[PDB]
DNA sequence: CCCTGTCTGGCGTCCTCTCACCTATGATCATGACG
DNA sequence: CGTCATGATCATATTATTACGCCAGACAGGG
């Protein structure tokens, strides 16, 4: 079955994979981030709650106060989206905090508070998110955009290579804190272990175990085995297990047992360590040449003298084996240090060490964080407990302490945010395992190791910030004041927090300006996954390796929408079906293949789930039931491609669009075009501009009703029912009943948003596309939006093109265009510039912007009215008066030179004081006038809906059919009805209305309040006018179009009607390609969307054909039904059987100018398909026509390629890069010419240039260029003279910014002069 | 410079001149007042830190700033660098009578000459206009020639054909690599708003035509008209100086 | 301005309670070695006038 | 990659084999960029390390110039003798091998005409006259430089050529990259260089140098391969001789270093104490 | 090297048109160092003609009516 | 004094176009209202 | 008439780190 809108016009769709999951809610990103920062949330995490729990309670300066939380609330913000937008204030909502004070005792800290104080608190003002997912800062739609770094946890990376110049690597084991000091752990070329923190300088990495409390017997006993000597009678035995000889060649000739088993100058085989362990030998004996360099472990004392035989790490010898032999030892523990089993690294480490003890360890770790300084024991026990091991100034997140975990091997991924002393030491115990040859090092690039973080966490962190301020301030006034006289009010100030939050969201480098002048555009900015800003890389810094794509960005990040450029791979944009996972890692759905089949429960795998199964590839052929029919199958196993068997795979990809984003899933023909051509598509698609009236894509990705609907630019239904009254302003919907409250009986108004500026100066209008008496659905469009139409994305339009080289006008990449085009006005897109004036307040006195003005006369003056600003209405030109202003000096506002227009809409603010003028007060009754009649029409609006009920409920039980329309209408209730439902329901209504009428009053009051009101402006300003002036730009040579594959151009010849080639039936083409973009720029798909867009239009043509004969609808639904069925086993499957003879006929008004296409993207409409549906059509099979010449009228050669192609207008025109300057302004400092258009400039005569000319022989030309036309300013005047008068003659001088060098240089204590 | 908000965002300069003044205004009076003995000496390091500041900013340990982490500049950072004195203001300079616009085909040009726009023309030539007005005798002074063509009467079109004939301009693409990236045409005036430019002479320039801007410079004197003539001319640079291989390669 | 406090307090890490002040006097790691002399000579000063800035 | 694309772009590609063709295409996309990073930095090095010299006399006076011969890599000659000797003025004036007979003189702007009628006599290295090595003080001098490149004519005095010297280096920085035995072909003459050879008892010639290099000396007298030769390999020919096509004249071995000898006797050891100086490692598994 | 070739002149202007200024300008003010602009890139930050092209006649003139 | 490692200074394309942003917080003084 | 509270206007610089990389030349560490 299908919806009310897809029985309109049903779009055709190709494509054989039976989909198992819908593209989800593509905003789901932003809204469910900031949904998670802003509700109330109980245990603890996450949201404002992890902040407001983590730094109160304030505790005191030992004065026993304490400012603890109770709760916080959000009120209702003071202005509505609208209004805020208008007046430009911040979309912002007060936050109000609940906040507690006790203040303690003498003697008892746990004892009783003698007085506590619970009350509200103001602080800050957050910004909300509108439900487009945007926030309004200052009038201006902003989008803070996701973020990509570094995961907090341990992180293994290995220098390789290019340290010490001799290939030895080095590692490093880099622990990242959520917040708070980093530390790195490493190696040097001496094969020392080495720590750091914070990059600064470096010590050996023990000399921190000396300070968690080890004792060097202990941190022995932790990083090395033991080998046992036993004294027994014979040169001192030894407790040998051979698995430490694995490959080591002995001194001596190891036997036992009256044995020979190895021999001196062998090594121990792996067979000879069998027949050791088989015949269990335990005591060998050993030479004294033996433990000549072995490593005792701990200390040993003489009992006698009380003295040290032999300090602990330290090698033995002669004489120490004599010492110790003749004190009563018979054991002997040593240390196994092997070449390549355990190097010393430990025992190295400890003998660079100078400290001994736990103090000196402290001492010297104080002593390298803050240097010269006398350190004293409790001031190290304090660093080194708030270094690692408290709350307060470090905490890993759950993010955190499960990299933490998972990456050394462990069981809990839960545990505190602190560290401890297992931690510190499990990293070095890996850090010494990896560099033993055993295990792995990480990569960076690996998405399993870059999160995600969004507009929520952000805005946590830096609330957070803000109240680490506000709680340096308040540990300021709590102990230093009388106490109990204050309140929690006077304490906590709201400004550094309204200021870190407001800081964020007015300028950060991720909360940036959104380019909104397409749905498709709004779409793809809100969904970024940037890689710069705060914490993560710079552009001009790094790199090569983070600018390429990972094997495992497979359907969690985009891998061909990406700008080029500067920053190519680190504007990475999120897939389609990509969510993001609990902890802020990227998932990706799966179907989850049992041994046989193929289960269509999905099953959301993040990046190292993914690596460890086995993943097969998204269009594999499977017969009906899951069973894989091939028995080789292309899947990838960890990170590699490859082929394996039918049964040993694991998952299934759910849809063959996921690798791609909505950018780049809109495109048809995807699979065809080469991957540099589909990026530059993709994003010049980003780049359209909304034309004047919309059409369609005639070969579409069925993608488009996901990204018109899922924005916001459209009005969706939000409950269905029947439309009572469409307007160009607004649109009624009358409720179903079984959609319907019982309560609030409730008819649904939509308010469309007519011509208003965008923020890239488009025009972004809503048309209403519904009928009067039309069914609507719940979820279904009423009002199409910019380039939408009929609740589909249609960005540019599609034109009848020719492949053809045409008398050279199209030589690189050039389009020529029939003037057909533009007598259709279908590219002419309409702009609005917004032009400000505002009325300062200087000495001598404010200013005027009445129209009684000096030197003007009747013909300025005749445009503006009797008070200074121009009419609603008036076209004006190019430099006429809008705003006429004097100061104590004509400083009226004009439109700037070059652009026309027609002035729409006209705003007056005034800060509150100052003299309204006649004009104001006009402006000010038309909106009491609009806002009264809104308000009015919604009471009567609602009212004859809740009339409705209560004639829809008194249709029984006591029904009066001629005496309910003899009293007046607002008694329907005291009719003849005993105690039922009814009387409860007329009950209900009666305080409904009741309500409305109040809350009418009170609303007009109020409403009548916000427009009589002034508004707070900038610090000494009366007024600010702002004018819209509307521009129509049509076409012109020298604008960009482009189609949807990268085929670039600046359209070069607006060619008339009868020189384009036309064919032997009579219709021109409209644009002429050029062919030789094709073989080089490999964009293949677009001759067959090409061919496709003609097998369409051919359909179009004989629906036109055999409707135009006014033919029955027998025949039409014959060829609707053949047109619909044409394929392989396909997804579509419709009948018209059951559409009634009624909807076929308007099924047929939609299709006629041409039948719309779905191609989804890597699973398309094969070749065979587009012949066999031009064959549908009586279009020829090769899709080329023959065509005459309009010029010859003569046949050309060979015949060429015709169809359709969808090409989009891009708002890079020409009549706004166009620029040219004879004499303007100057600068200041250096007398120069300004730079930029805007400011009327010149351009700059570069370095290059200047090179280039002392390439040549041009010295003249040369000297002017730099002396006389830029910077000399006498030499200028007698120029400009010298040229007026005809004398073409230059007196050259010097630059006067050579005199700036010379100040500057001078300025120095250096003595630059000029000599003779 | 005013921000037209009622306060003046300094320039860094002003601002390390001020530290200075503070500071040398304190150590003058707290010598005047006597330094309390081994005292007159953290307020001569603070006076010699914020010199430090001023004479080069950075190179002694950390900076200063004004806002918020950008360490403010101070006068070698004025000479050195790009956005200095040597690259930005001597070396390469802003220009008059210059433009700029969007580069399109037309074929029917010969290849020592290249479309031009009339308002482009217009606007780069009007000393030239202003001169022949006022000796062709069709205003009186130079105001009554500037709002002629200001409005744009029907004789000017004929003084700016009388006026382009025999004069070169110089075409320059954006990043000129190679000495052929500025080469020198003689105009003809073209309804509409982009600069056609011969197709040939595209081999030279690496510009194709998918958005492309070039920029129009005229040569005032007489000299760099013999100059945009005679050495730097479209016919005559027809080889490479790389080798001899012709430039005009057919494309 | 003058403290005497480094026998076995807070040496360096609290200056005071809160407040603002600008530092340590820096002048090195520690403090200049003060000694027992201008502390005594800073016991009665401001021996002249009003002085000012004129 | 092990797995290739047998798929074009008139069929399809699916969903794996266009992701490992997005690896490619971004991996250049990347290389663009940061290659034009460098390749303006090293026009600009430069254009500011030579931005001075002006040709500023019209004839130096000195003779010495460098020697230019075809360059030999090992395989077909590269550049041939046409386009390296276009148009600089010669050095010591050419004899043709019909010595004390003059083919150019000694101050003559080799333009295309004696270009081919050096090709035709098959001149072996015509020595030229270079910047490098002028005379003039403060500049460089007109005949020395050469041909005026884009034009005919020789170069006029003034043109500053540094800078588009430097210009013309760097401009093709944007196109470039960032990140057993001796086999003949041709037929001729054998020539060797700097070789200290003795005969075997083969009656074949072995070698005693590194520093050896063999050549092939066509029928007019030119070289068309040149091949460095190891130290100790073994020639199948001699010097002077002839060869025929693909036949390999010398074969050694790349990694055993021969210390062969030049006399015939015994062999002894002279300061070569056991147990210190040489060792006794038997080798297990074969024997010797 | 170029870059130690061009920052080792005897004139300090194209020294210091190229890299690192401070070092050029110290070293040039302490010797007393005394440019005579010497050829092309100090003719284009003084402002007149190139010793290149037609500056080249006028330099001739000019050096030899000295 | 003769290496050999560390440290800190230099440097990292051109041209153009668009947009926002460029305090707020605390203390003191004056005026008005209430007792 | 006096005192207290509230509102408006005017006045200055932490508030209490970590994701570049190479080359090069001087400064110093080890022997
Ligand atoms: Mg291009
Ligand atoms: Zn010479």
């Amino acid at each position: 079955v299908y919806s009310y809108t897809e029985k309109k016009r049903i779009r055709k769709d190709f494509g054989k994979r039976p989909q198992v999951l819908d593209v989800p809610y593509l905003l789901s990103i932003q809204l469910d981030s900031f949904q998670k920062f802003i509700e109330q949330d109980p245990e603890g995490q996450y949201g404002l709650e992890a902040a407001f729990r983590s730094v109160f309670p304030i505790q005191s300066y030992s004065g026993n106060s304490e400012l603890q939380y109770v709760s916080y609330r959000l009120g209702e913000p003071v202005f509505d989206v609208q209004e805020c937008q208008i007046r430009g204030v911040t979309y912002s909502a007060p936050l109000r905090v609940k906040l507690r004070l006790v203040i303690y005792e003498r003697e008892a800290p746990e004892g009783t508070v003698k007085d506590i104080k619970e009350q509200e608190v103001y602080m800050g003002e957050i910004p909300l998110m509108t439900d487009n997912g945007t926030f309004v800062i200052n009038g201006t739609e902003r989008v803070i955009v996701s973020q990509l770094h570094r995961s907090p946890g341990v992180f293994f990376d290995s220098d390789k290579g290019k340290t010490h110049s001799s290939g030895k690597v080095l590692y490093n084991a880099r622990i990242i804190p959520y917040r708070g000091s980093w530390l790195d752990f490493e190696f040097d070329p001496k094969d020392n272990l080495f720590v750091r923190i914070d990059r600064r300088r470096k010590l050996p990495a023990t000399i921190i175990l000396r300070a968690l409390n080890y004792t060097t017997e202990q941190i022995l006993d932790l990083f090395f085995e033991k080998v046992i000597f036993e004294i027994r009678d014979n040169k001192l035995q030894m407790e040998l297990v051979p698995e430490r000889l694995r490959g080591e060649t002995a001194s001596f000739d190891i036997e036992a047992n009256g044995k020979v088993y190895v021999e001196k100058g062998r090594r121990i085989t792996a067979r000879h360590i069998r027949q050791l362990e088989k015949d269990d030998v335990k005591l060998i004996e050993v030479p004294v040449e033996y433990i000549a360099g072995k490593v005792v472990a701990k200390d040993y004392i003489d009992e006698s003298t009380g003295e040290l035989i032999c300090a602990a790490n330290m090698e033995l010898s002669l004489d120490l084996l004599a010492k110790l032999s003749q004190s009563g030892h018979k054991r002997i523990e040593t240390l196994f240090t092997n070449d390549l089993d355990h190097g010393p690294y430990i025992s190295e480490t400890l003998r660079v060490d100078p400290t001994n003890d736990r103090l000196s360890a402290l001492v010297e770790i104080y002593r390298m964080m803050r240097p010269g300084e006398p350190p004293t024991r409790e001031a190290a026990e304090s660093l080194f407990e708030n270094l690692f091991f408290s709350e307060d100034r470090y905490d890993l997140s759950a993010v955190g302490r499960m990299k933490f975990n998972r990456s050394l091997l462990r069981e809990e991924i839960e545990g505190s945010g602190i560290l401890s002393k297992d931690d510190i030491i499990d990293v070095m115990k890996k850090l010494i395992d990896i560099r033993n040859g055993k295990g792995e090092v990480d990569d960076i690039d690996h998405l399993g190791n870059r999160r995600i973080r969004s507009v929520g966490e952000m805005a946590e962190n830096q609330f957070r910030v803000g109240l680490v301020r506000v709680e340096r301030a308040v540990k300021e006034r709590l102990s230093l004041g009388d106490l109990d006289t204050l309140m929690p009010q006077d304490m906590i100030n709201a400004k550094p927090i309204s200021a870190a939050v407001k800081e964020f969201f007015g300028s950060s480098q991720l909360s940036q300006f959104m380019d909104q002048n397409n749905p498709l555009s709004e779409i793809t900015h809100k969904r970024r996954i940037s890689a710069l800003g705060p914490g993560g890389l710079t552009r001009e810094r790094a790199g090569f390796e983070v600018r390429d794509v990972h094997p495992t960005h497979y359907g969690r990040v985009c891998p061909i929408e990406t700008p080029e450029g500067p920053n190519i791979g680190l504007i990475n944009s999120l897939s389609v079906y990509a969510q993001t996972n609990e902890y802020g890692f990227l998932e990706t759905p799966y179907r989850k293949v049992t041994d046989g089949v193929v289960t269509d429960e999905i099953h959301y795998l993040s990046a190292i789930e993914e690596g460890n199964y086995v993943i097969a590839q998204a269009n594999s052929n499977l017969d009906e039931e899951g069973h894989f029919v091939e028995d080789l199958v292309t899947c990838r196993s960890k990170g590699e491609s490859s082929l394996f068997s039918r049964d040993q795979v694991d998952y299934m990809d759910v849809s063959t669009q996921q690798v791609v984003s909505v950018g780049a899933s809109l495109i048809p023909f995807l699979e065809h075009d080469d991957a540099n051509r589909a990026l530059m598509g993709a994003n010049m698609q980003r780049q359209a501009v909304p034309t004047l009236r919309a059409d369609k894509p005639l070969v579409g990705t069925g993608m488009e009703r996901a990204v018109a609907v899922d924005s916001g630019v459209t009005a969706v239904a939000k409950r269905g029912g029947v439309v009572q009254y469409v307007d160009a302003s607004r649109i009624v919907i009358k409720v179903n009943e079984d959609e319907m409250y019982p309560g609030e009986a409730g008819i649904d108004i939509y308010n469309l948003t007519k011509y208003t500026r965008s923020n890239q100066n488009t025009c972004i209008n809503q048309m209403p596309c519904v009928s009067l008496g039309e069914p609507v659905e719940r979820g279904d469009v009423l009002a199409d939006g910019p380039s939408t139409d009929l609740g589909e994305l249609a960005l540019g339009q599609n034109m009848r093109v020719a492949f053809m080289p045409w008398n050279g006008y199209n030589f690189e990449d050039s389009i020529l265009v029939s003037e057909r085009v533009v007598q259709e006005d279908r590219f002419t897109t309409i702009h609005i510039q917004e032009l400000a004036c505002v009325s300062r307040d200087t000495k001598l006195g404010p200013e005027e912007i009445t129209a009684d003005i000096p030197n003007v006369g009747e013909a300025a003056l005749s445009k503006l009215d009797e008070s200074g600003i121009v009419y609603i209405g008036a076209e004006v030109t190019g430099g006429d008066i809008l705003v006429g202003k004097v100061t104590p000096k004509d400083s009226s506002l004009r439109v700037p030179n070059g652009v026309s227009g027609t002035v729409i809409d006209v705003q007056v603010f005034t800060r509150d004081g100052v003299e309204k003028d006649k004009r104001a007060l006009e402006i000010e009754e038309m909106q009491l006038k609009q806002a009264k009649k809104d308000l009015s029409e919604e009471l009567q609006i609602l009212e004859a809906g809740l009339f409705s009920r209560i004639r829809a409920v008194l249709v029984a039980g006591g029904v009066e059919a001629e005496k309910l329309d003899k009293l007046p209408r607002d008694r329907w209730l005291e009719l003849g009805l005993t105690d039922e439902e009814k009387q409860n329901q007329l009950e209900q209504l009666a305080e409904q209305y009741d309500e409305l009428k109040h809350e009418f009053e009170k609303k007009l009051e109020a409403k009548r309040r916000k427009i009589t009101q002034g508004d707070d402006l900038a610090p000494g300003v009366l007024k600010i006018v702002k004018v819209y002036l509307a521009v129509k730009r049509r076409i012109q040579p020298g604008d960009k179009m482009a189609g949807r594959h990268g085929n670039k151009g600046v359209i070069s010849k607006i060619n008339p009607i009868e020189d384009m080639p036309y064919d032997e039936n009579g219709t021109p083409v409209d644009i002429v390609l050029n062919p030789l973009g094709v073989p080089s720029r490999m964009n293949i798909g677009q001759i067959l969307e090409t061919h496709l867009g003609m097998a369409a239009k051919g359909i179009g043509d004989k629906i036109n054909a055999m409707l135009k004969q006014q033919q029955e609808v027998a025949k039409l639904r014959e060829f609707i039904q053949r047109a619909y069925d044409l394929g392989a086993d396909v997804r579509q499957k419709v009948d018209l059987s059951t559409f009634s003879d009624e909807e076929v006929m308007r099924l047929a008004e939609n299709l006629r100018k041409g039948m719309p296409i779905a191609t989804p993207v890597f699973d398309g409409a094969k070749e065979a398909e587009i012949k066999e549906l031009l064959k549908l059509g009586d279009l020829p099979t090769s899709g080329q026509i023959r065509l005459y010449d309009g010029r010859t009228g003569e046949q050309f050669e060979r015949p060429v390629t015709v169809g359709y192609m969808y090409m989009l207008k891009l708002n890079h025109l020409v009549d706004d890069k166009m620029h040219a300057r004879s004499t303007g302004s100057y600068s200041l400092v250096t007398q120069q010419p300004l730079g930029g258009k805007a400011q009327f400039g010149g351009q700059r005569f570069g370095e290059m240039e200047v090179w280039a000319l002392e390439a040549y022989g041009a010295a003249y030309t040369l000297q002017e260029m730099l002396t006389v036309k830029s910077d000399d300013v006498n030499g200028r005047t007698k120029m400009y003279k010298n040229i007026v008068d005809g004398n073409h003659q230059m007196e050259p001088g010097m630059p006067e910014s050579f005199n700036v060098l010379l100040k500057e240089i001078r300025s120095l204590g250096i003595n630059i002069e000029l000599e003779d | 410079v005013p921000l037209d908000g009622g306060r003046f965002a300094t320039s860094d300069l002003n601002d390390l001149y001020r530290r200075v003044i503070n500071r040398n205004n304190r150590l003058k009076r707290l010598l005047d007042l006597a330094a309390p003995d081994i005292i007159v000496r953290n307020e001569k390091r603070m006076l010699q830190e914020a010199v430090d500041a001023l004479l080069d900013n950075g190179r002694r340990g950390r900076a200063i700033t004004g806002s918020n982490k950008r360490p403010l500049k101070s006068l070698a950072d004025m000479i050195k660098g790009k956005q200095g004195r040597f690259r930005q203001n001597l070396l390469g300079k802003r220009v008059d009578y210059s433009g700029r616009s969007v580069i399109t085909v037309g074929p029917y040009l010969r290849l020592h000459q290249c479309g031009l726009p009339k308002k482009m023309a217009l606007e780069l030539f009007k000393p030239f206009i202003y001169g022949k007005l006022e000796l062709r005798g069709l205003a009186t002074t130079i105001k009554a020639a500037k709002k002629m063509v200001e409005r744009e009467e029907a004789v000017v079109w004929d003084i700016l054909d009388e006026v382009i004939r025999e004069h070169p301009v110089l075409l320059n693409r954006a990043p000129t690599l190679h000495r052929l990236g500025i080469q020198a045409f003689e105009p003809v005036l073209i309804e509409g708003k982009a600069i056609q430019l011969h197709p040939l002479v595209c081999a030279a320039y690496n510009a194709d035509f998918d958005g492309d801007q070039m920029a129009v410079h005229v040569p005032l004197t007489l000299e760099a008209q013999l100059e945009a003539r005679a050495l730097m001319m479209s016919t005559n640079n027809i080889l490479s100086p790389a080798n001899g291989e012709p430039i005009i390669v057919p494309s | 301005l003058f403290v005497e406090f480094d026998p076995e307090v807070i040496h360096t890490t609290t200056i005071n309670a809160t407040r603002g002040v600008s530092h340590f006097v820096r002048f090195g790691a520690s403090p200049a070695i003060v000694p027992s002399a201008v502390i005594h000579q800073l016991s009665v000063y401001k021996p002249k006038d009003i002085v000012d800035p004129a | 990659i092990e797995t290739p694309i047998t798929a074009n772009f008139r069929e399809g590609l699916n969903v794996l084999q266009y992701f490992i063709s997005t690896h490619g295409a971004r991996k250049g996309l990347a290389d663009t960029a940061l290659k034009t990073a460098n390749s303006g930095y090293l026009t600009r090095r430069l254009v500011d390390v030579a931005q001075d010299l002006v040709v500023t006399e019209d004839d130096c006076g000195t003779h010495e110039g460098i020697m230019m011969t075809p360059v030999i890599e090992g395989g077909d000659v590269k550049e041939p003798l046409r386009d390296r000797v276009l148009g600089r003025v010669t050095a010591e004036d050419v004899l043709k091998p019909g010595t004390a007979d003059i083919l150019v003189p000694r101050n003559t702007l080799l333009h295309e005409q004696w270009c081919d009628l050096l090709e035709e006599n098959s001149v072996d290295a015509v020595k030229v006259r270079s910047v490098v090595s002028c005379d003039t003080d403060f500049g460089v001098c007109a005949h020395c430089y050469g041909r005026d490149l884009a034009r005919g004519h020789i170069i006029n005095k003034g043109e500053a050529i540094g800078v588009i010297a430097a210009q013309s280096i760097g401009e093709p920085g944007t196109q470039l990259t960032m990140r057993s035995s001796i086999q003949v072909k041709n037929k001729g003459s054998i020539k060797l260089s700097n070789v200290k050879s003795v005969v075997n008892s083969s009656g074949k010639l072995v070698i005693t140098s590194r520093n050896t290099e063999l050549k092939l000396i066509d029928e007019f007298g030119r070289t068309k391969e040149s091949y460095k030769v190891p130290y100790g390999a073994v020639l199948a020919k001699g010097d002077g001789e002839q060869v025929a096509g693909g036949e390999t004249v010398a074969n050694w071995d790349p990694h055993t270093m021969p210390v062969i000898t030049e006399v015939s006797g015994f062999v002894r050891f002279t300061d070569m104490i056991d147990g210190q100086t040489i060792t006794r490692q038997t080798d297990e598994l074969t024997g010797l | 090297g170029i870059t130690k070739a061009s920052l080792a002149t005897e004139s300090f202007i194209s020294a210091a048109s190229f890299q690192e200024t401070t070092r050029v300008l110290t070293e040039a003010a302490v010797a007393g160092k005394r440019d005579e602009l010497r050829g092309l890139k100090e003719n284009v930050i003084v402002g007149r003609l190139i010793p290149a092209g037609t500056g080249y006649a006028y330099h001739q003139d000019r050096m030899r009516r000295r």
